[PDB]
């Protein structure tokens, strides 16, 4: 009733974002008792939603949305538990589409550099499947004039 | 292009960038057509008749008397003004929407004037449809 009634509103920075953000900001300590069985369902879905509204927009909304779904504080447990899930493996382009906006800002920037590097760290083991899966991985190089 | 599709909020950040960026006399009006369309788009939703129609009707004639001292091209820019006006004269019957005065009802007095409740409560229907009429 917050979000299926957002598909209508056809906006992707206010209505959906207010329908989504308070779920993680408030900690939902009293509504997590009844919604405790959902687990990943309530989670990843909200996770997923916070993507598919801004997945097109990128911009500060995106770096912050990664920040929500990324592995920023402690980035090795996620990869050390799963290699590729049919959910978190979907946020890889999300953060990096934000590259487009911050890579526009500066020629060598935190998001892009850290990313493409760690993407090469994970390239060493099962590169080609992921490098093939993502075309966006291509569109990024052209910045530093190296075709 | 973003306007008609009704994407809104991506178009919010865009309307901020264009409002900011283009910085000429035809700019201001160009951005305003966009905010006014967005006005119709959220008038589709409820209570914006009080809110957003005010947010965009505010400057639709302040900096407008001094803008493109014609010159050509005005129809496509003055009409959306007419939209922010019918979208109230036809919606605003009385009361409720006047809830937040100090500045609000004052606006109806002034707009009706060039184009403090009784000059509106007893008269604003011969005022609004005429301001929109011009």
């Amino acid at each position: 009733k917050q979000i299926t009634q957002s598909a209508l509103l056809a906006e992707a920075r206010s209505d959906y974002s207010e329908a989504a953000k308070q779920y993680d900001e408030a900690l939902n300590k009293q509504d997590w008792v009844d919604g405790e069985p959902t687990e990943a369902e309530k989670d990843f879905w909200e996770l997923a939603s916070l993507d598919c509204y801004n997945h097109l927009a990128e911009w500060k909304s995106l770096e912050y949305c990664s920040t929500a779904s990324i592995d920023s504080e402690n980035p090795p447990d996620l990869n050390k538990i799963w290699s590729e899930p049919f959910y978190q493996e979907t946020y890889l382009p999300y953060m990096i589409r934000s590259k487009l906006k911050l890579l526009l800002q500066g020629e060598a920037d935190q998001s892009l550099l850290t990313f493409i590097d760690k993407a090469m760290h994970g390239e060493l083991q099962k590169a080609i499947l992921e490098l093939h899966y993502s075309q966006e991985l291509s569109l990024l190089y052209l910045l530093q004039d190296d075709v | 292009s973003a306007r008609k599709q009704n994407n809104f909020s991506l178009a919010m950040k865009l309307l901020k960038e264009l409002h900011k960026e283009s910085k000429t006399r035809d700019d201001w009006l160009v951005s305003w057509v966009q905010s006014y369309c967005r006005l119709s788009h959220c008038r589709s939703r409820s209570q914006g008749c009080s809110e957003q129609v005010l947010t965009v009707l505010k400057t639709v004639s302040l900096l407008d008397e001094n803008n493109v001292s014609s010159y050509l091209s005005k129809n496509i820019l003055a009409f959306r003004d007419q939209n922010i006006l019918l979208g109230t004269t036809y919606r605003i019957i009385a009361n409720a929407l006047s809830s937040e005065p100090a500045c609000l009802a004052e606006i109806e007095e002034d707009k009706a004037r060039r184009i403090v409740i009784a000059g509106l409560y007893q008269r604003a229907f011969q005022h609004l449809s005429e301001a929109v009429q011009a």
